[PDB]
RNA sequence: GAAACUGCGAAUGGCUCAUUAAAUCAGUUAUGGUUCCUUUGGUCGCUACUUGGAUAACUGUGGUAAUUCUAGAGCUAAUACAUGCCGACGGCGCUGACUCCCUUUGUGUGGGAUGCGUGCAUUUAUCAGAUCAAAACCAACCCGGUCGCGGCUUUGGUGACUCUAGAUAACCUCGGGCCGAUCGCAGCCCUCCGUGGCGGCGACGACCCAUUCGAACGUCUGCCCUAUCAACUUUCGAUGGUAGUCGCCGUGCCUACCAUGGUGACCACGGGUGACGGGGAAUCAGGGUUCGAUUCCGGAGAGGGAGCCUGAGAAACGGCUACCACAUCCAAGGAAGGCAGCAGGCGCGCAAAUUACCCACUC
């Protein structure tokens, strides 16, 4: 049907070539996955040698790494915001490798606040004191405050992330192939990559 | 030089990572990027401009994702209107055995030329080795450039 | 068309060293898939029918094997086209005799009878060294045998000795200058000599120079050299003619002078 | 209960074809009205839809509840010996045997 | 031990030469850019003294002019199909109520209640990988010793890896990765009288390495006649760049954006060929000319084009679906088809054998 051959097309000189044989089965191609945001729908295909391949049609969740902090957790996927290859892919919300996405900040915030014994995403006292202060302060015999200098002297986060945590969403990049692995999975944007894509997002519409 | 992110997607070397911890540098600073590079083997030497440079090129032999294997060849630089690729000419004699005499022939190759070579000119001599297919018509990559066994660029004092 | 693997062999396409006649047939035995390459083996049917002559037809070979009489490397084999090859031992316990496959100096397998205490071991050339999970070291031989926990001095191109009842390593010979070897491919096939120089090239093939007992010199690609003894002495018994490769004029003169072949 | 039938020209009825006409379907392993001669075989052949009409050669029917009267031969005749079970748990399940 | 279910093979062999001029093919090299039934060698311990329901052969009743067409009813199996323990968790890292000793903290300790994760495969992110030349001060100390001097250590391999092995945080495929609810011969040893087991020989099966048989894609050089063929290709992808999709994998293979390239008198581009390529054959002082459909090797195709199931392997035709050309049977509703296999026939033409016997030999 669809095929990926080299012989249907012309040579260096601009000259044509005639067909050598009928279409062979090892020259095959197949339609694209076009993965959307939505509750899990995966289908499987048999491939050359009798092996199996996984094709994701809908995904709602992924695995993401905050490489700066050595933290990775299972996280909800919210939206797609930039695509370097084609604007119709963000207009129709399709998920592919090196796409830029928004993810839920919560499991990183909960890891940080319990690891460093400090607040992160907080606005004002009404969202600090009335509950869950007992995550931050407890009885800690000979481990109370000064021994947390192992934590507190390296706790400060970049200003570009502290502005994202207050809105409840982080920017991330997809590293897996979702139409081939069945998974959507990647890493949190940081530093000069975050400056580059914030300029590109703002310069397109804002 | 001062900017390299001229594309719609961010440009970086794979296998290099930048720490977002212990970031203080005071009134001055140093390079946030270390550089990846490798030895090619076969008695070739890596150019200084690959180690001291800041360019991104995935098809580069010294700083990218290619393996040099099989045949090593040479030819004369003859055209360079494409970007990061050039055309070289190879000339030879063919024997026709009914007569006891030779015939002159040529072929052209398109080859990939990275930054780190930046003073090449038409009529220079270039050495190349095989790769995996790099594009439709490209199979070879530049390992060394020279102008030995010939006249100077400008006057004899060059 | 060719839609999958082939399973026949024409008799004019078969390996020259089997010495098959021209006129009995169209086909030859296709060697069974196994430890040795199709070009480099001797099918068991050609050894029993054509070399030893214990059977007049392929059916008389089939009813020797199905009685469980034939052992190769100490294991009973019922397959009549099994690919036996260099350094293997064949034992026939019912007639009371043992053989080893070694090249004649004209580049073909000799019949070579051996004593039952020499039928207990074989020599193996090393093909590969690698490390598996939990850091365990592995070895691979020229006949597909895989060994765990080899001695850390055993490197590429070396020769190891194994006992056939247990399959474990007993002793080894290093590849270095002055050791005795046999040639296992090319035009020099079936010659014996001492290694005298190795010349190396980065990419393409290394070349070894070898010296004869009579002082002749010859060379080949490194893939054709098999080491068989530390210094001057072999670890195996050797066939008539001992790898010396005399020329056609010397061979004429001994055939006239010795009056052999019932003169 | 109505269990199926045959058309004129002998074509069978099959469940799920919602018409009084006949149709041609590409049949494959696991459908009724076909028996494959090779692994992976499919063949296109004629079948009749589900709706009952005057056109049929025969209707198949099964008695799901008996009346008070007896229909001659069909409902007088007592059951045959069948064949007994062969799996061990099946024998225990028939005779209510203990696990020991 | 008929039949039937299940497993394996049917992708090899045999036939022909229509298409096809850098294509096929030959010599030479490469997968550090992939896949691989079987054979051979590694590997095979993070209700359980044995689970579930349901069909074929068979028995019984039918429909159509007709086929290796099949429908309704009554029974019963598994190495078919689907579930799922037991045994051998006793892991080691991270938490740390409390507690003890020199020094209230910090900082050096040894214990430690209690939670969480903890085989190999799979997806992503991070860490480490040790070796070199020469001195002088300072905080704190390894150690020989005590209130300033001597002396050092740790997977493997290639010409070359973003290799192999190792450590950390998570994922995990489920109905949609592995870790045996299977079969046949001889019997055994005992806190032992038929019990707890442990065990000899196998047979079949399955995830992962390495082999063997290959297949696929790529490198360099090699071709018959023609100018009454001189310029050609180019978002209708032509040459190249960046990101991606698809695929067993490299790649304009395809999509979006961008650049303006690529080949030619050393003959491109176009047309012809009673053109399948090579090993080879006839003739021949020396040099040549002509031929090669044809038993070995490589390629292509089963009336003409196209699409696809099953499988490790096919875009298969002694498999299937449709259009186009032929054409057989009919109760006019319908059903069935492919000799460039072996014999045999018609047509063509100057032009080519028997509708014989057998698996004894070679495989």
């Amino acid at each position: 049907g669809i095929s990926r051959d080299n012989w249907h097309k012309r040579r260096k000189t601009g000259g044509k070539r005639k067909p050598y044989h009928k279409k062979r089965k090892y020259e095959l191609g197949r339609p694209a996955a076009n993965t959307k945001i939505g509750p899990r729908r995966i289908h499987t295909v048999g491939v050359r040698g009798g092996n199996k391949k996984y094709r994701a049609l809908r995904l709602d969740v992924g695995n993401f790494s905050w490489g700066s902090e050595c933290c990775t957790r299972k996280t909800r996927i919210i939206d797609v915001v930039y695509n370097a290859s084609n604007n119709e892919l963000v207009r129709t919300k399709t998920l592919v490798k090196n796409c830029i996405v928004l993810i839920d900040s919560t499991p990183y915030r909960q890891w940080y606040e319990s690891h460093y014994a400090l607040p992160l995403g907080r606005k004002k006292g009404a969202k600090l004191t009335p509950e869950e202060e007992e995550i931050l302060n407890k009885k800690r015999s000979k481990k109370i405050q000064k021994k947390y200098d192992e934590r507190k002297k390296n706790a400060k986060i970049s200003s570009l992330l502290e502005e994202q945590f207050q809105q409840g969403k982080l920017l991330a990049c997809i590293a897996s192939r979702p139409g081939q692995c069945g998974r959507a999975d990647g890493y949190v944007l940081e530093g000069k990559e975050l400056e580059f894509y914030l300029r590109k997002i703002k310069a397109r519409k804002g | 030089m001062a900017d390299i992110q001229t594309e719609r997607a961010y440009q970086k070397q794979p296998t290099i990572f930048q720490n977002k911890k212990r970031v203080l540098l005071g009134e001055t600073g140093k390079e946030k990027l270390p550089r990846y590079y490798k030895n090619i083997g076969l008695g070739f030497k890596t150019p200084k401009e690959a180690i001291e440079g800041t360019y991104i090129d995935k098809k580069c032999p010294f700083t990218g994702n290619v393996s040099i294997r099989g045949r090593i060849l040479s030819g004369v630089v003859t055209k360079m209107k494409m970007q990061r690729t050039i055309v070289i000419r190879r000339d030879y004699l063919h024997y026709i055995r009914k007569y006891n005499r030779f015939e002159k022939r040529h072929k052209n190759m398109s080859v990939h030329l990275s930054p780190c070579f930046r003073d090449v000119q038409i009529g220079d001599i270039v050495t190349v080795g095989e790769c995996r297919p790099l594009s439709k018509t490209v199979r070879f990559n530049v390992l060394k450039v020279t102008k030995a066994a010939g006249t100077k660029k400008q006057f004899q004092k060059f | 068309m060719a839609r999958g693997p082939k399973k026949h062999l024409k008799r004019v396409a078969a390996p020259k060293h089997w010495m098959l006649d021209k006129l009995t047939s169209v086909f030859a035995p296709r060697p069974s898939t196994g430890p040795h390459k199709l070009r480099e083996c001797l099918p068991l049917i050609i050894f029993l029918r054509n070399k030893l002559k214990y059977a007049l037809t392929g059916d008389e070979v089939k009813k020797i094997c199905m009685q469980r009489f034939i052992k190769i490397d100490g294991k009973v084999r019922a397959d009549i086209t099994y690919p036996a090859g260099f350094m293997d031992v064949i034992s026939i316990d019912k007639t009371g005799e043992n053989f080893r496959l070694i090249y004649d100096t004209k580049g073909r397998f000799a019949v070579h009878r051996i004593t039952p205490e020499e039928a207990k071991y074989k020599l193996c050339k090393v093909r590969k060294i690698f490390v598996g999970t939990k850091g365990i070291p592995h070895l691979v031989t020229h006949d597909a045998r895989t060994i765990r926990y080899p001695d850390p001095l055993i490197k590429m191109n070396d020769t190891i000795q194994i006992d056939l009842e247990t399959g474990k390593i007993t002793d080894f010979i290093k590849f270095d200058t002055g050791n005795l070897c046999m040639v296992t491919g090319g035009a020099n096939l079936g010659r014996i000599g001492v290694i005298t120089n190795r010349e190396r090239h980065p990419g393409s093939f290394d070349v070894v120079h070898v010296k004869d007992a009579n002082g002749n010199s010859f060379a080949t690609r490194l893939s054709n050299i098999f080491v068989i003894g530390k210094g001057n002495k072999p670890w195996i018994s050797l066939p008539r003619g001992k790898g010396i490769r005399l020329t056609i004029a010397e061979e004429r003169d001994k055939r006239l002078a010795a009056k052999q072949s019932s003169g | 209960r109505i269990s199926g039938g045959n058309d004129k020209q002998g074509f069978p009825m099959k469940q799920g074809v919602l018409t009084h006409g006949r149709v041609r379907l590409l049949l494959s392993k696991g459908h009724s009205c076909y028996r494959p001669r090779r692994t992976g075989e499919r063949k296109r052949k004629s079948v009749r839809g589900c709706i009952v009409d005057a056109n049929l050669s025969v209707l198949n029917l099964v008695i799901v509840k008996k009346g008070e009267k007896d229909i001659p031969g069909l409902t007088d005749t007592t059951v045959t010996r069948r064949l007994g079970p062969k799996r061990a748990s099946r024998i225990r399940k028939l005779f209510n045997l203990s696990k020991e």
